[PDB]
């Protein structure tokens, strides 16, 4: 699993790595060494700059797709040395070296920084990013790119920001570059069907007012009096209108949960056999199938091992399924 | 094509030019057959090929070329070549040749020899009547190599020291005690980056018989002169194999008229290997030792001299001893009344941090006169006479201090008058 | 958890405690692996441990940290150090560590380091670039250290009496000579207690070599700083590891620009055991001395000085003499002109029941301008002239009766004129 289709063995040459795991208590061969870890090219370089190593310097990070991209990320805890310049040698010549010794793949000097942002800004340069965006609750990065250095923004499976994403650990969004591609105000008044019945009495108040959310109505339900002054004339109608639009948010978040928990769509086309129930249908269309076109291409593999069946009612349930579909020849 | 170009180069390249060649996948073999099937392409759409190394000639009657780089081992990359021109040209074993190969049909698949350009850097016709290695005539060393580079370097020194204690020349044999953990690697590196520096004409080769891999790789890049070894990694028989190699290829260019100089580490090893590989004569002594066990390694050994017709031949051969077994104090007694400049760097000076640990009391070398001149030789013998009644690390620490302050031997024997 | 805690405190506490978390039989083994499985449990229930103590490194690369109250002995308490941090620290012999410890696993058995959080009582920040102590230049003592505590009671008349004879610094060399039955025991004592009272800053250290051990322990909780012993209970290789320990210790600890003080009793003992436990050179003189195992004791008395740079380091080595044997009179004789303070208590008086004891003919201390003022050292000089006309116990009683009555050596020094 640690190869590559580029990266080749035979009996005779030698390569090196890391030993990564050591199992003394197996029953054979227990010296696993690893090639594809990024720490690996950490140890490379402790081996060949003389920079790493005598703590003057700090290898931080390192993205490793291998045989696609190998970048580091260094910082330079003294006042006298650079990140990149010392380390890169003179116009790629140490760094060349790891990497025609890693197997020729593409090795660039990153710079990470203190915050999220410009790091994984570095992590996809030399390219332009319109928007940087830095979400917890959803773990994720928001990076939209703009138009005029695409060639180096994507690359060969996202390669640029394939490593960014392995780096931080967190899985990026780069999907979108038309209008409101900024995702600050991409949800401002993109989506305004959010007071749909709330102010039924008039709409000449005052200016919307999203900076609430009014849509979580959680964190927003049952607050103290300050959090709520943001909308003045809080009384008690206007207190009891946000606990009915809250109650019908409930309504819809509990259908859209029950609708998305089956993704299946169970029709009344999936009880016609002798046999067949709702629970069994419902795992068998979960496990990748949709309706009767795409069950009989299949056997004992897929009907059998299901809760409340047995390997004969298996069978037959198959043979069944054959005899309408391949012998029958019908629609 | 040249064989060299292709040798010598990184493998990536090699990689690239057998991935342009539309070939089938080669990052998935050794070296060896890489560069055999990018040969056997460049020949079926290209021109004659050219190839090189040094012959061994079997028991069989015909010969193999090997390279230097792959330590001389057999594989797809050697070149048959036929009793015919052993023959025609009087070929010997250890002869450095280069010429031109063909490529092999059905029932062959090395590269045929088609017609040989340069034999051990000359002429066939100069290299035909030629004189024997054994039938030359030994004598002591005149000239007398010059370590000091001059520029006094923070490891220099040792050099210096060396010249202080072993005036080394062209045709004379160096033992090297020295128990492990005492540093004669880069004693050894210094040495030879100072007698390449010095004397760049004189060919230099290094020899490291059951050293470690590292050890082999970082020598092989760092130091002039083709880089044998054969580590500990394969069996004795590829160390009597690379040792008749390298023995053969200087006693041919000494032959050739050119000053050889091998640096071998170490040799008690090698005559470990040597005891082991060649069958027993029932006689054996403590610490599982033959008699004839150690005729090879003897030989080998005394290969070296001064030839009075033509060039010279001088190696260094250092004797690890002080390991607990019998093997190397046997062969450390064989080979005391054996060489002619002994080099004792004991271990006591050299946990000490103070390096070089040189024992420079029980070092010496005989017939020093015909290497130095009078007044050098006063000096030296001045100088040998004030540090004898000093110990050991006192009269290295003092000889460290006189010498750091200096830059050259001369201006230090003038000051220490 | 802390290591010191459990380490300083009595056993039965270590009883109690390994009783209560529900053990094996605990009281039935010694404080060494009752104190490590006591640890082992704390740790399978709880968090990580925290130890601490003195490294040493042995000629195979790792390192082993070591406690004082166990004179830095060997055993399950040890922590094991790998040689990663002595390339990452650059860790060194004797220096005084604490931090974060794990507990070992199958194929170990010793608690493994985890980060490290005082190095010498420093940052490793500000320890990593620094000055060795060989580099240091050494220097006179110049900040004299005040013995007497003021109060005059009945047995620091001793130590005044020192201050009139011995005036001791920071970097001065004390050689006491002394033969037995003398009371040279109460008399370090009493130094070390009123060095610590007078001068609390700078570190105390003691040491105890083939002594008896009702002495050792009631001298470890009597004084201040570790009390580190070797009790002639051990063989000489105990005795020379606990000497390397504290000379490293005290290195670093001066090198930290730390005065470090250390008390050695006896030093004739001390270079005997070095005699035995180091290898014989082949010379040997009358007593059974080695011209060699005097080398490693002259380092140890040597290894004392007055730093310029940043603090210092005293030694005080006691030399037992008038045994009988040869060996002590000719290690007195080696290191009487070594150290630049002598002080000589002889047996004549001290078997008169007249205490202290001390030859103030023969005592005095070199470069005492540089300890004393100009009106201190013409009294001093003063009352030297007016004594040595008298004998040894008839001066020691006049100067009893004349410093009794009064309570600092200034209004003794203005009442004597
Ligand atoms: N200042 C003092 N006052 C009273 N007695 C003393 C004094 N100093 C030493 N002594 C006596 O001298 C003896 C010395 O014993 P010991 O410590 O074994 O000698 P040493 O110290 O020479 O080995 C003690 O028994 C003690 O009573
Ligand atoms: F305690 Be005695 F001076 F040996
Ligand atoms: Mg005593």
């Amino acid at each position: 699993e640690d190869m590559l289709p580029r990266e080749n063995f035979r009996p005779g040459d030698r390569v090196r790595g890391v030993l990564y795991s050591v199992r003394p208590e197996a029953r054979g061969a227990q010296l696993f060494v690893t090639r594809s870890k990024p720490e690996m090219l950490i140890e490379l370089f402790r081996i060949e700059v003389p920079e790493i190593g005598e703590e003057v310097i700090e290898i931080k990070a390192a993205a490793r797709d291998p045989g696609s991209r190998a970048k580091i990320a260094v910082k330079t805890n003294d006042k006298r040395i650079d990140p990149v310049g010392a380390c890169v040698g003179m116009r790629g010549a140490r760094v060349q070296a790891v990497s025609t010794e890693l197997g020729g793949e593409r090795i660039d000097i990153v710079l990470w920084d203190d915050n999220p942002a410009q790091f994984v800004i570095n992590a996809m340069a030399p390219a332009d990013v319109a928007s940087i965006v830095v979400d917890e609750d959803k773990h994720t990065m928001d990076i939209a790119v703009e138009a005029g250095n695409l060639a180096q923004a994507i690359g060969r499976n996202g390669q640029n920001v394939r490593l960014a994403s392995q780096l931080s650990g967190w899985e990026l969004n780069v999907m979108t570059v038309d209008d409101l591609q900024a995702k600050h105000q991409a949800e401002a008044h993109a989506a305004i069907d959010t007071f749909t019945k709330y102010l039924d009495i008039d709409e000449d108040f005052a200016t919307v007012l999203v900076e609430e959310g009014f849509s979580t109505l959680e964190e927003l339900a049952y607050v103290p009096m300050k959090e709520l002054l943001e909308i003045e004339g809080l009384d008690e109608p206007t207190v009891e209108a946000l606990r009915e639009r809250a109650k019908n948010a409930l309504a819809t978040i509990a259908q859209a949960q029950e609708e998305s928990l089956g993704d299946n769509k169970p029709a009344d086309d999936l009880l016609n056999l002798e046999g067949v129930d709702r629970d069994l249908a419902f795992k068998l269309a979960a496990r990748g199938v949709c309706t009767l076109e795409d069950l009989a291409e299949q056997g004992i593999d897929d009907l059998a091992d299901i809760e409340g069946l047995t390997d004969e009612k298996a069978g037959a349930l198959i043979m069944a399924a054959r005899n309408i579909c391949w012998f029958g020849d019908e629609a | 094509m040249n064989l060299t170009e292709l040798k010598n180069t990184p493998v990536s390249e090699l990689i690239t030019l057998g991935e342009n060649m539309g070939l089938e996948n080669l990052a998935r073999m050794r070296k060896q057959d890489i560069i055999f099937a990018i040969l056997k392409q460049h020949a079926k759409s290209g021109e004659d090929i050219f190839g090189d190394g040094v012959l061994e000639i079997l028991q069989d009657g015909f010969g193999f070329l090997r390279s230097a780089d792959s330590s001389y081992l057999a594989g797809p990359d050697d070149i048959y070549v036929s009793p015919s021109q052993i023959r025609r040209f009087n070929l010997r074993t250890g002869d450095t040749i280069s010429g031109k190969i063909r490529p092999p049909k059905e029932g062959e698949r090395y590269f045929a020899l088609l017609k040989v350009n340069e034999v051990n850097f000359d002429k066939p016709e100069n290299a035909r009547n030629k004189i024997l290695f054994e039938n030359l005539t030994p004598l002591h060393a005149n000239s007398r190599l010059r370590m000091e580079r001059g520029n006094g370097s923070t490891e220099d020194l040792t050099a210096r020291v060396l010249d202080l204690a072993s005036p080394i020349g062209r045709g004379q044999r160096g033992l090297i005690v020295a128990p492990p953990k005492a540093g004669k690697t880069m004693l050894l590196q210094n040495i030879a980056q100072s007698i390449a520096y010095n004397h760049p004409d004189c060919v230099l080769m290094v020899l490291l018989i059951d050293e470690r891999p590292e050890e082999v790789t970082e020598m092989q890049r760092l130091v002039k002169g083709e880089v044998v070894a054969s580590t500990f990694d394969e069996p004795a028989s590829r160390h009597v194999q690379v040792a008749e190699m390298v023995i053969e290829k200087a006693k041919r260019l000494v032959e050739h008229k050119k000053d050889v100089i091998i640096l071998l580490d170490s040799i008690t090893r090698l005559a470990r290997a040597y005891n082991t590989v060649v069958p027993a004569s029932g006689k054996v002594l403590t610490g599982g030792v033959d008699a004839n066990a150690l005729h090879r390694p003897k030989r080998f050994f005394g290969a070296a001299r001064n030839v009075e017709e033509g060039g010279s031949l001088t190696i260094i051969a250092t004797a690890l001893i002080d390991t607990g077994s019998k093997m190397d104090e046997v062969i450390y007694e064989e080979f005391k009344g054996t060489g002619n400049m002994e080099l004792h760097l004991s271990r006591k000076i050299a946990e000490k941090r103070v390096f070089p640990a040189i024992d420079y009391n029980r070092s010496g070398t005989r017939k020093e006169e015909l290497l130095t001149t009078q007044e050098e030789l006063q000096k030296m013998w001045i100088l040998r006479k004030i540090i004898h009644p000093m110990g050991e690390i006192d009269a290295m620490e003092f000889l460290i201090n006189k010498l750091a302050m200096t830059k050259t031997n001369d201006d230090f024997f003038e000051m220490m008058k």
